[PDB]
């Protein structure tokens, strides 16, 4: 499987002096990290969170994000007075990478505007996108100025997150290959026509989160099986729903069949 | 967090010089850094790079792809890079700043020698005395200098002259003495002297 | 600028011991004592993160520094050390990747002993009438003999203006007897021209060496003169033999 | 005012009356990023709710989910109220147990 590293975060200014910025990391499905407006720190939410980083550098890390988030709002702010832009800005940055043991490691470094692409960080230097507006490039060129934090910058994407991807899949090697089986049940819900039923099949609570679902007549592969989105729980767990649109008379006799890969070799079967 | 790099290392004038480090215990966050002292001056940074190579304008850096071992590429090396070279690891957090220079590699730049003519020529004193030097000069770079096994009698070390307007370099060593039986033709060890060196007239009119 | 140490030399006597400069012209927070002796490596003194703030270094015995201020970082030899005569380099670092800038470096020795202080004697060493006629070049040779502290300057001068090529001066000096301490020194140098340029006889040459000696301060009680810092020359002139 | 919420409201467990659970509403896919959000028991706003942080897809939109822990019973009724700039009205989906 892959494990990558995204930290994603989101800023949001609703006018002058109203603005909050908030923020989490992720680790496959699992989310490792959150990091709060209200907060002062960023919160490690397993035992495991802080990889094979000793006290006193997991520290000088929480420094270095403690001044970019004010330093941040205080650029964009004066960003939104220097090139004349109205005050409902929405900014969202998604950066990290992805260890490869065939040495092949991934870097990126996304920023959005009002859930548009503008920018990115590609070498030693931000770049924009070819569908950004002009006003973008003004801003590139003062960004690209400040060689401390495209220096910085640089080392963390190629220098401290493989180091920490790394530790963590050391750390937390037990629950990430963990398992969990799901359960499952069948009720009735929208009915298409008088006569055609529709027959529901709810599979809740795996924990790997790539999963098999399907009815069939027996074991004819019925094509007439609509599956929904992967909902999450609360527990870290998942759940699918799986719909059938069928007439009355060939509904006796069918069966919702699942297969995960927590239930060793056997497939839970629910018949009608 | 240290480093290992040969003691010496010799290069040609006007080619490429490739000075290896070694530094088998790195980790994902140390940068890596270059200096270079000349003999009676202070060190001055060169280059450093982190993960990928780097290339600046006299100079390159190469990290092997397992960041066990690097290399510094001087692009054209002149008689004026003779220096010694340090490389050094840094720690990209900036937790330890015990910032601690290694013992480095010493680079000794020799000069091509298009047409070598070795000879030992003795000259008198300007008008005063008869002191008496001894000049060795005109051959090829591959020659070393050594030094006497008699303490009264005193011997200098190599030094590279450019004439420029010639296009002409030559090496030259000296030495003198105010012992009695000191003479040009003993001065220098039998060892280090090619066998077709020049002897001119001890007369001098 | 950059870094500003002052001056190039400096020398004083035991007990007579000194508090040496290192001056900052931009603004960063540590700096660094380095120390370094013939043929050998930079070795630690002491190092400052930021002001009112130091960390001892592995040779800080014998020494001691302060930080009242980002621009300065004196250093201090009067704690009895072990050889206080040596090249003394200061340092200074940035932020993040963390590079370091030198100043130029000042160099003290200390007699370990009296004022054996004496001047050069400087000779110079005519052309060899038979490389003249085997090679069409001439060579001087200068020899700058029997001064303490090696603390020179030469420089060759022809027909009034200084010169620079064809030169080549030795890169250290030489020790005329190894033995003692504070052993005398000696140090040698060419200036190759064509031969027909060294057999015209309007042509002058001169070599001067520059040394730094005792000041005129200093309590001297001798029938020699002060070996005051001088310039000692020597000087020939051309023939056609 | 660009992208209105998907909204899913599903349980943990089987509904099975008398016996604990947890209902659970999924909004995603709208923009901005402000949204309120209610569970509501027979009309009336819950108040034991808890949800995750808020977080976004690849496409930029973004995603939260609501939960909170009930015992349905053959007399009460739930469902999920939501209310973004894009809608005029606030919007109610039910929760359907059979
Ligand atoms: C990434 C690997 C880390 C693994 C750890 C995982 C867990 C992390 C925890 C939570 C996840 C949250 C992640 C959020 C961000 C991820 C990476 C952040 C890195 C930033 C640090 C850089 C240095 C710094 O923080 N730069 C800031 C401070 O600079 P400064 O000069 O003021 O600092 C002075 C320090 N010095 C010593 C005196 C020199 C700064 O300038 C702001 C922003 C710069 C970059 C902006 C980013 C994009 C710009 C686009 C906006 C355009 C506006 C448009 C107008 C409408
Ligand atoms: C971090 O990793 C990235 C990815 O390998 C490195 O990016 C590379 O950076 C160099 C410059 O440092 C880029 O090439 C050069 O750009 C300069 C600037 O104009 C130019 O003078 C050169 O002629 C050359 O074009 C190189 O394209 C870029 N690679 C990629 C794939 O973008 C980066 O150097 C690494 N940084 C550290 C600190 O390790
Ligand atoms: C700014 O936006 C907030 C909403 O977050 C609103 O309550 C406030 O009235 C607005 N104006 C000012 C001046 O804060
Ligand atoms: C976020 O934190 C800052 C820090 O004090 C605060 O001023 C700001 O009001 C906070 N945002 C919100 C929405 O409360
Ligand atoms: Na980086």
């Amino acid at each position: 499987r892959l494990f990558p590293l995204r930290c994603l975060q989101i800023s949001s200014f609703a006018n002058s002096s109203w603005t909050r910025t908030d923020g989490l990391a992720w680790l496959g499905e699992l989310q490792t990290h959150s990091w709060s407006n209200d907060s002062d720190t960023v919160r490690s939410l397993k035992p495991w969170s802080q990889g094979t980083f000793s006290d006193q550098q997991w520290e000088t890390l929480q420094h270095i994000f403690r001044v970019y988030r004010s330093s941040f709002t205080r650029d964009v702010k004066e960003f939104a007075k220097m090139l004349r832009l109205s005050y409902p800005l929405e900014l969202q940055v998604s950066a990290g990478c992805e260890v490869h043991p065939g040495n092949a490691s991934n870097n990126f470094f996304h920023v959005a505007f009002q859930g548009k692409d503008i920018l990115s960080f590609q070498g030693t230097s931000w770049e924009p996108t070819q569908e950004a507006p002009l006003w973008v490039n003004l801003a590139i060129q003062v960004l690209n100025q400040d060689k401390w934090t495209r220096e910085t910058v640089q080392w963390l994407l190629n220098g401290t997150c493989p180091q920490f991807v790394s530790g963590l899949l050391e750390s937390g090697k037990s629950e990430l290959k963990k398992q969990v089986k799901p359960k499952a049940w069948l009720s009735r819900g929208p009915s298409p026509g008088p006569g055609r039923l529709l027959l529901v099949c709810h599979v809740s609570g795996f924990y790997p989160k790539p999963v098999w679902v399907k009815w069939m007549r027996g074991e004819q592969e019925q094509q007439g099986t609509q599956p929904g989105d992967i909902l999450p729980n609360a527990d870290e767990t998942w759940y699918l729903r799986a719909t059938l649109d069928v007439v009355a008379g060939e509904a006796a006799g069918l069966s919702c069949r699942v297969k995960h890969s927590s239930l060793e070799g056997q497939d839970i079967v629910l018949y009608w | 967090a240290k480093t290992t790099q040969p003691n010496s290392m010799e290069s040609n004038e006007e080619e490429p010089v490739h000075l290896p480090c070694n530094h088998s215990t790195i980790s994902g966050t140390d940068y890596i850094h270059w200096y270079r002292q000349l003999p009676s001056q202070g060190p001055e940074y060169v280059i450093h790079g982190l993960t990928s190579n780097v290339n600046n304008r006299m100079a390159s850096l190469a990290i092997a792809e397992d960041r066990k071992s690097s290399t510094l590429i001087l692009h054209r090396a002149t008689l004026r890079d003779a220096a010694v070279y340090y490389c050094i690891l840094r720690d990209g957090w900036g937790g330890t700043y015990k910032y601690i220079f290694g013992t480095g590699t010493r680079l000794k730049v020799l000069a091509n020698i298009q047409n070598p003519d070795p000879a030992v020529y003795q000259l008198r004193d300007s008008k005063s005395s008869d002191k008496s030097v001894c000049l060795f000069t005109d051959f090829d770079s591959q020659t070393n200098v050594s030094q006497s096994k008699d303490s009264d009698v005193y011997i200098t070390d190599k030094c590279v002259l450019d004439m420029r307007s010639m296009d002409f370099k030559s090496n030259s060593a000296v030495a003198w003495s105010n012992k009695s039986d000191f003479a040009c033709a003993n001065a220098f060890n039998n060892s280090i002297i090619p066998e077709d060196t020049f002897f001119p007239s001890p007369e001098s009119s | 600028g950059g870094i500003t140490q002052s001056p190039k030399y400096l020398f004083r006597k035991e007990g007579q011991n000194v508090t040496l400069s290192c001056e900052q012209n931009l603004n960063h927070d540590a700096m660094y004592w380095y120390r370094q002796d013939p043929g050998q490596g930079l070795r630690l003194i002491y190092y400052s993160q930021i002001v009112n703030d130091f960390q001892k270094g592995d040779i800080a015995e014998g020494y001691s520094v302060s930080r009242e201020k980002k621009e300065s970082f004196p250093l201090t030899v009067t704690s009895a050390q072990k050889n206080p005569t040596a090249f003394y380099l200061c340092a200074t670092s940035v932020g993040r990747p963390y590079e370091q800038y030198f100043g130029p470096g000042t160099r003290l020795t200390v007699t370990e002993d009296l004022k054996n202080v004496f001047p050069p004697e400087v000779a110079v060493f005519e052309p060899s009438e038979a490389e003249i006629s085997h090679t069409q070049k001439a060579t001087l040779v200068c020899l700058a003999t029997g001064f303490y502290p090696d603390h020179v300057e030469l420089s060759w001068w022809v027909n009034g203006k200084e010169v620079h090529s064809g030169v080549c001066t030795d890169p250290q000096p030489l020790k005329e007897q190894p033995a003692l301490n504070d052993s005398r020194y000696a140090l040698s140098s060419r200036l190759r021209v064509s031969a027909t340029f060294w057999q015209n006889p309007r042509n002058h040459f001169r070599c001067q060496v520059q040394f730094y000696g005792l000041s005129e301060n200093d309590e001297w009680t001798q029938d020699r003169a002060k070996p005051v810092t001088q310039i000692v020359s020597a000087e020939a002139w051309g023939r056609a033999d | 005012i660009q992208r209105t919420p998907k909204i899913q409201v599903y349980s943990r467990h089987p509904a099975e009356n008398g016996k604990s659970n947890f209902l659970n509403c999924y909004v995603s896919g709208f923009h901005p990023s402000d949204i309120e959000v209610d569970l509501l028991k027979n009309g009336e706003r819950i108040e034991k709710v808890e949800h995750s942080d808020l977080s976004f897809s690849k496409d930029w939109s973004f995603y939260l989910l609501y939960y909170t822990e009930f015992t349905p019973t053959e007399k009460d009724e739930y469902a999920c109220r939501v209310n973004h700039v894009t809608l005029s009205q606030p919007k109610i989906v039910k929760w359907d147990r059979d």
